[PDB]
């Protein structure tokens, strides 16, 4: 299973690692020459975490539009994913607060959860020792940054033998990915033909011929 | 040793060992590399937590009153232009005087460290602490509240820097908030509590 | 344009 | 803190201080009084 | 392969080596114990060559060294913007630009300087500029303060993130000695990534935001009511308007009929009559198709992949009739050695500034530039200055290479043998025309001299009695007139008005551009400006080749790049090093950029600057004068330094006193510096003596005993002095006179 795999990439991928398909044709990842913020480990890290906000970015960019289609939430709540007010210059809508105070929230509230993340990939056991009003006991983590596990991050369980956790790991890997792309379309269709893309979806299905990228492209 | 410390997971710097009253690991800079920088700091320290506390408590005590009918003591930031029984700079002078004797006094006390104890006009007089920055005697620990076991000085000496270190923030506060608003602290905190959503500093 | 020039004769 | 006091000593940035020092007090002094060509205090 | 190689940490960063001076080299680090000590501290501060012999740690620090250059230009730049964004009344000079003077600076009132603050118009007071940056800023089509206000911001956080990335780089992850050496990835990214897609970029900033808003500004609309540069990005029906291809979209040009696009992307050439510059739509095509040339051409040289083209092999395989084997060692000494590179490029860069000032004067670029005289003056000379000084540095690094960095064993190349095997030839054949041109060209005008003394004037070299006219350049004029009918006929008309023939044009009752007519006096100061160009290059040549060893000091490579003399031996052996070969090429170089910036000033003066009537009659400032004045020593004199310098020495009780002051304070550098160049050093030490003698009468002597200057340093400074003396008399001679009558 190797995919545009080089001489030189196949050196060092060993096939230790959820998704390993050899492909590397730039060859970041050289273990040779490693600095600042490009070794394999923090490579790899980063993939891991991109996967999982694009996952979670991918779910919530398009629930609200199929939810305001089928009925099941207020028409004044269901927008596309640019009219909620992250630009300004396309759409604005009205909360509870101004924006910028969420947007201070927000900051305050993942700089907690980031800077302990931070901490422990420096020191792997060093965050579980100060009193944190308890929780602390549930924050030892694992061992290995990527999975921390533990009551709080695995409290069903799953993952128990290792040929199941492998498989589930290159599950996480691949929708990442996935989800990864299907972000970057949101953004390039968005930018292209300035509509949500359910409604894309939608005059796709209904003229395929009539409705694509030539089209709009026009010639 | 193992104290809690500003940046949970990190280490501490060398020269805060954990002995001194309110330590929590906290100088990034490393301005207290040098002992005389560690005195002298420590000093300074104790000396603006006793100021900003009277200031913090002289600035939200009356103004609080004011927000009520009890009195009417008028601003803080316009207590200077209102007139008095005498130009600013006669009382100016007078205090300069009054507060320049102690401070003398202080700053002996902080070079030679037991030399200022004796009273010089009676010398049946005495101040029996025995710490720079904690002169004791009856004149400034009537109640001998000061004197004890050396754990509960330290934690009470802790709770008189966090008090004092609250206090230099709430008045930096109040002053920023009066330049940057125009409005009493009181009136301030009323909107915000009144409307947390819409009223911030964004405004 | 007088602003700017007055910026500099404050004091 | 040591050797950031011991730079700060030295002979060019100790003689910048000292100027700049210098030509403020005399900036301040020749505002304060515009202009003299002789000395009538006495 | 091709890759990434760094080193974790390298040096860790402490103020422990600030505390000590010297720290680079063992004997500055030792002690001071005498004053020469720090004269010494400064010398070798940037000498990274000699403080070490390993090329990581050279290379390195050069890296960290241009990162913090990058930050102090990035710093410049943004307070350049804030300061016309603040104190700038660049609004009122925006609706009447003919009519008020830029200026970007305010003096205090803290003495009686504020006489300083003269009235160039547009109800502001403050000192008037001559950058020409307003131009630029409404070429780019800034119209208001918030965007300069932002760019300043900009620029500042720029340069924070410069200093971040030199520290970053040097302290924890220094790129590795293969790292550097991979020149045909610099390359490659060098035409490619940085000159290509730059100018691609500016391509789209000029054609979606210069081109709406310069329109609708030369259309007559005031500046406050022209919509905001995104309107016409979120807009189409605006676009649409002004122009109508836009309509259309990028359909046309995926459909390789670019011809719609015709209407923004033009051919024309020539001058816009509106404001005298050249067409914007011109400068976006041009824009457009160096973009595309550059990113083709920037993909020649292998890199980590099959395809690609070798230096090393293009260098080897090269077989000529004239050369030979001949580049052969040349790829290891072009990549070994940083001094070789520094020569080359600074070369280039020199003659690159000298034809920017050339084609800048030529054709102007801005708008509203070619009638702002003041500006042109200024530019010509400044870019000018720094190509002269440039091409000198450059031979200056070629001898310290030759010198230190040259060994014929391990690195041997045939072309360099070659050339230092007959040097002698070399030498007296370019001795030989020197004398030969400037005794031609000093002649005619001595003789011009002297036949105009003696009551001759029928015996001169003149336009009336005997004609040396400059054919060739004549032909090359009319050539050029003729060429848009047919040898451009893409070409509406001439590229440059200079050439003869043609139509003036004027902006604003100011001749801005007509045909510059050469005759006697042309030919005359052509021939001179040859002359002092081949006796620079031969001094310079003969510092560079005679470097290693010469018929009087057979081992002149020992005593090295910088040493005074041998001693009073030999008849003499004084300023044998290529240091004093520099040293002595800086005064012929001043000499010639003097000439041509004079030659360049009084011919605009005379015949193309001026005013137009009403009638069409046009009043040069000179009266024209040039074509008969300038074949005599006696008219330069006369004609041009003392009738142009009545502004300057006339301005004390005005607004440009300060050009006087500085006239002045320059004729006494100038004075001062030949106290250094014409005395020795015995004398000053033997006064010295004395002076410390009577200083330690009074127990006040100190412990650092005085010495006086070594005499490598006493002609450093007296040259220094020269210089700069020589420089800034003209600087407030220029800008005086251009700024009073101009
Ligand atoms: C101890 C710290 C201390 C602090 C923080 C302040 C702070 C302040 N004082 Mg006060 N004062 C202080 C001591 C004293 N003040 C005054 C008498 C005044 C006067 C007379 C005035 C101020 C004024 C001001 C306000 C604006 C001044 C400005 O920055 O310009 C500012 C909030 C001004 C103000 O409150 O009115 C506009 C004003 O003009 N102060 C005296 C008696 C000499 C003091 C003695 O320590
Ligand atoms: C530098 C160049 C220069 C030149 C070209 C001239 C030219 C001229 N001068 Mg001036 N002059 C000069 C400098 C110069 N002057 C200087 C420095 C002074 C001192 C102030 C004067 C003062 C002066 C005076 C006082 C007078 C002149 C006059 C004249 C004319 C007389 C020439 C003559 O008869 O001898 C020419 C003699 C020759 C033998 C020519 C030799 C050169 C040949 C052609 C060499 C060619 C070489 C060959 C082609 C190379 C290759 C060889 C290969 C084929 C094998 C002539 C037009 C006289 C006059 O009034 O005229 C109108 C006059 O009375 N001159
Ligand atoms: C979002 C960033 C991202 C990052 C950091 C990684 C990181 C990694 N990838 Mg993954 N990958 C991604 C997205 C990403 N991937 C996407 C979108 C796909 C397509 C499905 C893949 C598919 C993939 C394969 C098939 C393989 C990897 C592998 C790897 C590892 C080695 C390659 C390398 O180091 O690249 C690191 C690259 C960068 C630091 C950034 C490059 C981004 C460029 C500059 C921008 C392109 C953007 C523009 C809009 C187009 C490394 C851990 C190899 C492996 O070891 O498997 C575990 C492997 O064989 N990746
Ligand atoms: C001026 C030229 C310049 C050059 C030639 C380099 C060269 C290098 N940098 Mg440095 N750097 C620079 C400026 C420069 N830097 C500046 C201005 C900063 C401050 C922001 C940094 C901060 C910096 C960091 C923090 C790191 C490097 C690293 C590296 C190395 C790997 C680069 C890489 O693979 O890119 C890969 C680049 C991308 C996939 C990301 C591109 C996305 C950005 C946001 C877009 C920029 C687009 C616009 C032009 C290489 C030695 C890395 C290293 O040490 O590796 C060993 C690393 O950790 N650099
Ligand atoms: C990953 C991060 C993420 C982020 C930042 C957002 C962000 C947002 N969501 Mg989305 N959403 C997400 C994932 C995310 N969503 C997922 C996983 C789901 C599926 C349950 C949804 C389903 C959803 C609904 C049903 C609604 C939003 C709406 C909103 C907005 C306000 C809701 C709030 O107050 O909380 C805000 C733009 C609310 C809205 O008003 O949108 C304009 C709205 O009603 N979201
Ligand atoms: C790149 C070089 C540069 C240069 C040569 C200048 C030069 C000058 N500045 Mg400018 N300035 C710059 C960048 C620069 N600035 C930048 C980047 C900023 C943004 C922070 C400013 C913001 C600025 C302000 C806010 C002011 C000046 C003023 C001045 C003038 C007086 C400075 C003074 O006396 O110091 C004072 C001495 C010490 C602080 C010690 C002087 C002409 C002053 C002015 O001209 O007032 C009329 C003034 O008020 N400058
Ligand atoms: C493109 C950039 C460039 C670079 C990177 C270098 C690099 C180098 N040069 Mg080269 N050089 C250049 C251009 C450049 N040069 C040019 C244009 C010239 C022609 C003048 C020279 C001529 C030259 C000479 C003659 C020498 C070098 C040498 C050196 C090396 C030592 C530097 C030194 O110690 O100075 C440290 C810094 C100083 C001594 C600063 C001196 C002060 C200057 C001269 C004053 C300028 C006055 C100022 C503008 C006026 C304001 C007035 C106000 C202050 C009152 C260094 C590797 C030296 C060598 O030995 O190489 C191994 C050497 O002897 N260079
Ligand atoms: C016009 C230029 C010039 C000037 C000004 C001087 C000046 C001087 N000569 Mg020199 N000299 C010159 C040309 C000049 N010389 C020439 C062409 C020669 C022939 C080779 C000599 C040969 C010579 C000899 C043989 C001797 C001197 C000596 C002297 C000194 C005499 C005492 C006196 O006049 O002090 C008056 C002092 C001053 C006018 C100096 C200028 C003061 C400056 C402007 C003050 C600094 C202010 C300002 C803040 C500068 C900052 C700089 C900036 C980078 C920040 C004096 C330094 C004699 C000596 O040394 O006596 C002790 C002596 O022995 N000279
Ligand atoms: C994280 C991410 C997106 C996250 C989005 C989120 C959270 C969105 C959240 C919101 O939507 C909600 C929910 C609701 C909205 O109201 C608000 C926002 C805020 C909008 C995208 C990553 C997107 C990442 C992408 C597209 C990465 C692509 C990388 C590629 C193609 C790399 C290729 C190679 O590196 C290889 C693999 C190997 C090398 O050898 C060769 C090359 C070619 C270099
Ligand atoms: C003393 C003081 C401090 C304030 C305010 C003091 C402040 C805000 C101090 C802040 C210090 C900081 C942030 C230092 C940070 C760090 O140094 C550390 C700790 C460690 C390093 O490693 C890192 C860095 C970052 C360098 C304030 C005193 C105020 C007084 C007496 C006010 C009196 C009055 O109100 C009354 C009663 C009545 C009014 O009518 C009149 C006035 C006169 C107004
Ligand atoms: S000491 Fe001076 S005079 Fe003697 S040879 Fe050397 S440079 Fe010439």
């Amino acid at each position: 299973p190797l995919w545009f795999a080089s001489s030189q990439s196949l050196s060092y991928l060993d096939g230790s690692l959820p998704g390993d398909y050899g492909f590397d044709p730039l060859g970041l990842s050289d273990p040779e020459g490693t600095g600042g913020f490009i070794e394999p480990r923090w490579l790899a890290y980063g993939e891991i975490i991109h996967g999982r906000f694009a996952m979670l970015g991918a779910a919530g960019a398009i629930a609200p539009e199929i939810l305001g289609k089928a009925g099941l939430i207020p028409a004044e709540t269901a927008l596309p994913w640019f009219q909620t007010g992250v630009i300004p210059p396309a759409g604005t809508y009205t909360y509870w607060a101004d924006n910028y105070t969420l947007f201070v929230l927000e900051m305050a509230l993942m700089g907690f959860a980031e800077h302990r993340r931070l901490q422990d990939w420096y020191n792997p056991g060093s965050m579980g020792k100060q009193y944190f009003l308890g929780l602390e006991k549930g924050l030892a983590g694992s061992g290995n940054p990527a999975y921390p596990g533990g009551p709080f991050f695995n409290p069903l369980g799953f993952g128990k033998d290792e040929k199941s956790l492998k498989e589930l790991k290159l599950k996480e890997v691949k929708n990442g990915r996935l989800a990864m792309l299907a972000i970057l379309g949101y953004f390039i269709q968005g930018l292209v033909t300035g509509v949500g893309p359910y409604q894309n979806l939608l005059d796709h299905l209904a003229d395929p011929v009539n409705n694509n990228v030539l089209t709009s492209l026009k010639f | 040793p193992d104290r809690p410390i500003w940046f949970p997971g990190s280490t501490p710097p060398e020269w805060l060992d954990g002995s001194l009253p309110g330590d929590f690991g906290f100088d990034p800079l490393g301005l207290s590399s040098d002992p005389d920088s560690l005195k002298w700091n420590v000093q300074a320290e104790i000396v603006h937590c006793r100021w900003a506390m009277l200031g913090a408590a002289g600035i939200f005590i009356p103004e609080f009153l004011t927000k009520i009918g009890i009195l009417n003591t008028p601003s803080w930031y316009t207590a200077g232009e209102q007139e008095y029984f005498t130009d600013k700079t006669t009382l100016f002078v007078v205090e300069l005087i009054l507060i320049g004797w102690a401070e003398g006094r202080r700053w002996a006390d902080i070079i030679k460290p037991g030399s200022v104890n004796t009273d010089p006009v009676f010398p049946n007089n005495k101040l029996t602490g025995t710490d720079v920055g904690y002169p004791g005697g009856l004149w400034f620990d009537p109640l001998g509240w000061g004197s004890g076991s050396p754990a509960k000085l330290k934690e009470l000496r802790t709770k008189e820097i966090k008090n004092g270190r609250l206090a230099m923030l709430a008045v930096m506060g109040a002053w920023f908030q009066h330049i940057y608003t125009g409005t009493g602290p009181i009136d301030n905190l009323f909107a915000h509590l009144a409307d947390p959503g819409h009223a911030t500093i964004f405004a | 344009s007088g602003a700017n020039f007055a910026r500099a004769f404050t004091v | 803190m040591r050797d950031l006091k011991t730079y700060l000593s030295v002979a060019p940035v100790i003689s910048t201080l000292w100027f700049a020092a210098l030509a403020g007090l005399l900036i301040e002094i020749n505002r304060l009084f515009p202009d003299a060509l002789i000395f009538p205090f006495f | 392969e091709v890759k990434i190689l760094v080193d974790r940490d390298p040096i860790k960063t402490s103020f422990e080596e600030w505390a000590k001076p010297g720290h680079f080299s063992r004997t500055i680090a030792k002690g001071p114990d005498t004053t020469t000590w720090i004269w010494n501290l400064h010398a070798d501060a940037h000498d990274f060559d000699s403080h070490t012999s390993d090329l990581e740690e050279i290379s390195r620090k050069v890296f960290s060294a241009h990162f913090g250059q990058l930050s102090i230009i990035f710093l410049w730049l943004s307070g350049m913007y804030f300061h016309g964004a603040r104190f700038s009344n660049y609004e009122a000079w925006l609706s009447d630009p003919t009519h008020i003077g830029p200026s970007a600076q305010v003096v205090w009132s803290i003495v009686g300087q504020e006489i300083l603050n003269g009235d160039v118009g547009g109800g502001f007071r403050g000192i008037q500029i001559t950058s020409g940056f307003f131009q630029i800023w409404r070429a780019s089509g800034i119209t208001s303060e918030l965007q300069l206000y932002c760019t300043a911001i900009g620029g500042l956080v720029f340069a924070a993130l410069m200093l971040f990335a030199g520290w970053f780089h040097y302290h924890k992850a220094a790129p590795k000695l293969a790292w550097f050496q991979d020149v045909e990835s610099m390359l490659n990214h060098h035409l490619a990534g940085l000159l290509g897609l730059g100018s691609l970029s500016w391509a789209g900033h000029q054609v979606h935001v210069s081109l709406p808003i310069n329109q609708f500004l030369n259309a007559g609309v005031d500046p406050k009511e022209i919509p905001l540069p995104h309107e016409f990005i979120l807009n189409r029906d605006l676009l649409a308007q002004l122009y109508p291809s836009f309509a259309e979209g990028a359909t046309p040009f995926f459909t390789l009929n670019w011809s719609k696009y015709a209407e923004f992307l033009t051919f024309r050439g020539g001058l816009d009559p509106v404001t005298g510059g050249l067409w914007l739509t011109d400068i976006a095509h041009h824009h457009l198709a160096i973009a595309i040339l550059f990113l083709i051409a920037g993909h020649m040289y292998r890199t980590n992949w099959g395809i690609g083209h070798g230096i090393k092999d293009i260098l080897e395989a090269h077989k000529g009739p004239f050369t030979g084997q001949g580049h052969k060692g040349l790829y290891e000494i072009l990549t070994t050695s940083w001094h070789a590179q520094l020569s080359i490029n600074l070369a280039m860069l020199g003659s690159l500034t000298i034809v920017v000032a050339h084609h800048m004067y030529s054709m102007p670029p801005y708008p509203y530039l070619a009638t702002d005289y003041g500006t042109q003056l200024s530019l010509f000379t400044h870019h000018m200055w720094i190509g002269g000084f440039l091409i000198v540095g450059a031979a200056a690094h070629a001898a310290i290479f030759m010198v230190r960095d040259y060994d014929p064993t391990t690195r041997y190349n045939d072309l360099l043998d070659r050339v230092l095997r007959h040097r002698d030839a070399i030498i007296s054949h370019l001795n030989w025309v020197c004398i030969f041109l400037g005794f031609h060209s000093f002649g005619l005008y001595i003789h011009n001299d002297t036949m105009s003394a003696l009551g001759r004037p029928q015996d001169m070299f003149s336009d009336t009695a005997i004609q040396l006219q400059p054919v060739f350049a004549q032909w090359i004029q009319n050539t050029h007139a003729l060429a848009p009918g047919t040898t451009a006929p893409g070409a509406t008309t001439s590229t440059s008005l200079t050439w003869g023939g043609g139509d003036l044009v004027a902006v604003g009752g100011k001749v801005a551009l007509l045909p510059i007519p050469l005759g006697t006096a042309d030919f005359l100061v052509h021939h001179i400006h040859a002359f002092t160009i081949h006796v620079t290059v031969l001094i310079l040549l003969k510092g560079v080749l005679f470097a290693r060893s010469s018929r009087l000091i057979p081992d002149k490579a020992n005593l090295g790049f910088r040493f005074p003399c041998d001693g009073p031996g030999r008849g003499g052996t004084c300023q044998v090093s290529a240091w004093d070969h520099v040293f002595l090429g800086l005064f012929w170089m001043y000499n010639a950029i003097s000439v041509v910036i004079f030659h360049f000033s009084w011919k605009m003066q005379s015949d193309v600057w001026g005013s137009i009537s009403d009638q069409g009659v046009v009043t040069h400032i000179t009266g024209g004068n040039f074509a008969q004045s300038s074949i005599t020593i006696n008219g330069w004199l006369r004609d041009f330094l003392w009738a142009q310098a009545s502004q300057v020495i006339q301005s004390y009780g005005s607004s440009l006193s300060a050009y006087g002051l500085f006239f002045l304070g320059a004729h006494f550098v100038w004075a001062f510096s030949l106290m250094f160049l014409f005395s020795g050093r015995g004398y000053w030490q033997e006064l010295i003596e004395s002076i410390v003698w009577a200083h330690n009468k009074l127990k006040v002597a100190p412990a650092t005993q005085p010495r006086a200057l070594s005499i490598v340093q006493g002609r450093a400074v007296g040259v220094t002095h020269y210089l700069l003396g020589g420089i800034a008399t003209t600087w407030a001679f220029f800008l005086a006179r251009i700024i009073a009558v101009g």
